[PDB]
């Protein structure tokens, strides 16, 4: 089909890049790993043992280490038509989006997803399908820091 | 890539409309000298062709000269004001754009 | 189109410089005889019609002969006389070319003040596009 | 079209009920402690806005200086009280 | 055709013969 | 919140629209007065400049609420 | 929304662009005998309305030949000429022409600077903060 | 509309939000040294 | 595959420039072939090109700060 | 593809200047009887070429 | 270093320039003087030994003169008129490539 | 060479004899 321009696309990429510190890092990948280091902290009984830029360093990096197959998918889905001018971004953010949604819908939990559908009412079905994103996240979010106290 | 396609037009026409400049300076310098036949290009087909060296073609002579010159003064004056400014035109669009361009990264 | 302007002058500074060829043609065979295979000169003026693309330019359709009739004067020392001893002298008419020059030159005038006018409108209109 | 969407309106519905919601947050440091990273902390308010800042049944009239100082000392109570006894 | 167009041929070369041959 | 997502389209095919005139119009054929086409790319770049300060309010807006602390 | 004066003032250009071009082929055509079909040339003028949808810009009703006598000449020795030998002229007046390009040359100026002028306020309003 | 307006509209939501936010990080954080100190 | 993306991008803007660089060079020894508006288009696309990546570096470098600047 | 007008405009001038120069001598010399050596003197005049290195300026050939 | 060559090239470009324009200006003002023989550069050549004190070529006459003067007016005009729009060509690719190093470092 | 090029030795003189010795 159709497809904005350079200007606008432009505009919006450097949106995305602004917003991609929390939306990327703090509510997908590795909020977990960090809670557990800073227990694993205060458990040893000494405040700030190791440095917070060596734990947040670490964490980073086994966050990469661990979601390098991840990203490697959606780097391909994505720039592979988007770097030969194939397909359109209206397309091309839903086609990105797909395998982090299929992928975060193991970590997220039955009980969470349900009782969101009950706060948002969503058509429950007997077969889970393409979770809306206003219920996926938060059960994610809360299935994280479940497991991480665990 | 994308930037280069948002412009490859607008860098076309100029660069036509500056190459269609030199002929008519040309054919317009070369005004006293029999048997030389007047030159122009079809702009239209030509930035048609390169958007998807350079093709030129005679005149149509306006009035016989026993000599064999085929320049008409005023016909050439004209296109060549058309043109110029054209050109002015495409410069200033380009401009423009190029100007956008560079404020969307503010 | 704001640029069939530039066209509309040029036509008409070309049909100008057509029609004042043609009248100093006229002049320079006023009193010419037996042109090329012997048919005496004839003298010519030019039409002017507008092009109706409405409003449109002028053009010159074709030349054409005049049917005055020529000068017969009698001169039978020419092997051109005919039984009668005649000669065919071309028809020009002096006064008549001297007006259409005048005329000519002040229209051509008139169509250069009115492009250099739009010219410079057309220059100062860019400045917007900023 | 150069249109707006009312920011104003929208303002005083589409984020009212997050103070509430990050109160009991705050009052609630048993259930996320410091252990948790502040940065998160500031997060987990935003996160629940994807479901909470649309569309709700409560909404009022805009707020400033007198109209918010007395539903904010109230709307926190709420907040203040559901995390003690917890 | 109409002088002033476009043409992909040159007109042919100009004479102006004082006695026809 | 799709709202800005519809505006921005919108925009943007005013300016492709504005664009394209232009090209039409160098493309040497007549459909164009020279008005038209600069009043289009004034109002494309009015429209471009308008939503670009939107973008720019709108992500400070977001930095500040971001910046809170609990 | 200042926004408008975009649109009276494409308005505006417009109609004089058309104005000027009118008064520009009277002047070529000012000499121009036997039109196509054999009719004479005609002056024509244009008629400036107001685009009301109160107060708006000027837009152009139509194009009318002009009432002005016809000029005649007495030329017997052309194939136009009429019963009397008279070949009709059109009644085109140079300095009325003339006239007409200033004028319009001078208001087009006149509506580029006020688009220019609220082009600048605009870009200001929207740099208020 | 208007383009004045809708600017007005903008900076009037900008002012709410920044009024908001700051009395709201006034309170928490008077709340949390209230928590600290025994 | 990150830093092999950011120097393949680096190694792009290099090469537009230096390719701008080249030609205003040719052009400016008197080399035929080579048009006054072409070098300028081509300088010209080659600055919004580094001004582009200046603007990309700067927010990622501002996110790894924030990112990094917090306390666990 | 700007610069060569520059060219073509000064060989112009440069072919019209000459061109101007022997219209100039043939007029003052209209009348005379004899140069230096002792032949009669003889009209002279410009023969110009297209400068093409494909069109171009115009160029004096010679005189 | 390094930045003293990359911008040593266009400013070696504009000194040999400006030097060509004080050498144009020169036999412009002694172009009515007797005896006197035109004078100029060969740019390329120049700036490639100078980028590897400055020697000067006699113009080629075109027209023989009794007073002994060989400089030309309009070849040494148009001349001018290229020398000043290539020096500003010069100036304005500097200028940009000053200011696209500067705005680096904001 | 060509009129207006450069070249390394300058122009011989010129001269303008009233009567060839």
């Amino acid at each position: 089909g159709q497809s904005w321009s350079l200007s606008v696309q432009t505009l919006v990429f450097i949106t995305s890049l602004t917003f991609l510190p929390a939306i990327l890092l703090m509510m997908t990948s590795f909020t977990r790993i960090i809670i557990v280091f800073g227990l694993l902290r205060n458990a040893l009984g000494t405040p700030s043992a190791p440095p917070n830029q060596v734990l947040l360093g670490l964490a980073l990096f086994l966050t990469f280490f661990i979601m390098s197959p991840v990203i490697d998918k959606i780097y391909v889905d994505a720039y592979q038509p988007f770097s030969e001018q194939k397909i359109s971004m209206q397309e091309a953010l839903d086609k990105g989006a797909q395998p982090l949604r299929a992928f975060m819908l193991r970590q997220t939990r039955e009980a969470d997803l349900a009782l969101f559908a009950r706060l948002a009412n969503s058509g429950p079905l007997q077969g889970p399908e393409a979770v809306p994103m206003r219920i996926l996240l938060p059960a994610y979010v809360t299935s994280e820091l479940k497991t991480a106290f665990q | 890539d994308r930037l280069d396609a948002a412009l490859r037009f607008q860098q076309e026409a100029l660069n036509l409309r500056a190459q269609r400049q030199e002929i008519l300076a040309a054919n317009i310098a070369n005004a006293d000298t029999p048997g030389y036949q007047a030159r122009d290009i079809d702009f239209a087909s030509e930035l048609k062709k390169v958007m998807v060296a350079v093709d030129l073609l005679y005149r149509v002579p306006d009035q016989p000269s026993l000599d064999g010159n085929t320049v008409d003064m005023d016909r050439e004056r004209t296109q060549f004001a058309d043109n110029s400014l054209k050109y002015q035109m495409g410069l200033t669009v380009l401009g423009s754009q190029l100007k956008g361009m560079m404020n969307v990264l503010q | 189109a704001l640029l069939n302007i530039f066209d509309i002058a040029g036509s008409a500074l070309a049909a100008q410089s057509k029609r004042l060829n043609v009248a100093a043609s006229n002049l320079a065979n006023a009193d010419s005889v037996t042109g090329p295979d012997g048919q005496p000169y004839r003298a010519k003026q030019v039409v002017f019609q507008v092009d109706a693309a409405a409003t449109g330019g002028v053009k010159v359709a074709s030349v054409i002969e005049s049917q005055a009739p020529e000068k017969l004067v009698y001169e039978p020392g020419n092997p051109l006389a005919d039984a009668n001893g005649y000669v065919k002298m071309p028809n020009v008419d002096v006064v008549g070319e001297m007006v259409n020059t005048m005329s000519a030159s002040r229209s051509y005038q008139a169509n250069i003040e009115v492009l250099n006018t739009v010219k410079s409108m057309m220059l100062k209109t860019l400045t917007l596009g900023q | 079209q150069v249109t707006s969407e009312q920011w104003l309106y929208w303002l005083h519905l589409y984020f009212w009920p997050l103070l509430r919601v990050l109160a009991l947050i705050s009052t609630a440091p048993i259930l996320s402690e410091r252990a948790i990273p502040k940065r998160v902390k500031l997060g987990l308010g935003i996160m629940i806005t994807l479901v909470i800042a649309p569309s709700l049944p409560a909404n009022d009239t805009p707020l400033f200086s007198i109209a918010a100082l007395w539903l904010a000392m109230q709307q926190i109570l709420i907040g203040i009280a559901l995390g003690f006894t917890m | 055709g109409v002088p002033g167009a476009l043409s992909n041929q040159p007109a042919p070369p100009n004479e102006a013969p004082i006695a026809t041959p | 919140a799709g709202q800005l997502h519809a505006a921005l389209d919108r925009i943007s095919d005013r300016q492709a629209a504005a664009r394209v005139q232009a090209e039409k119009f160098t493309l040497g054929e007549p459909g164009i007065a020279l008005n038209d086409v600069m009043a289009d790319m004034q109002k494309a770049s009015v429209s471009m400049q308008m939503g670009i300060q939107v973008r720019n309010k709108l992500v400070a807006a977001y930095q500040e609420v971001m910046s809170m602390q609990v």
